[PDB]
């Protein structure tokens, strides 16, 4: 009764493939470069 | 001036014919001016 073991860590690169069933199946989304960076304390000109 | 008239050294430009016979009036010279433009440098795009 130590089957299921052997097959479950043997059969384990099914988990693989069901992980790309669910990616293919479930949503994407994709993030962009931030910025944190040094930012300046610029004012304005002297107006009048 | 006008001859046959008592307008004799005025000084002044005369709206006549203030081109004088010229296609244009040509100036040359260079500028530097300060902006505000907009870039990112180049942050904002995708992470890959």
């Amino acid at each position: 009764a130590s089957l299921i073991y052997r097959q479950l860590l043997t059969n384990s690169y099914t988990v693989d493939l069901s992980d790309e069933i669910q990616e293919i199946g479930s949503t994407k989304t994709q993030n962009v470069t931030i910025n944190l960076g040094p930012f300046a304390q610029t004012g304005y000109a002297p107006v009048n | 001036s006008i001859t046959r008239t008592r307008v004799s050294r005025l000084y002044g430009l005369p709206a006549a014919n203030p081109n004088n016979g010229k296609e244009y009036y040509e100036v040359a010279g260079r500028f530097s001016l300060i902006s505000l433009v907009p870039s990112n440098d180049d942050y904002q795009t995708p992470i890959t």
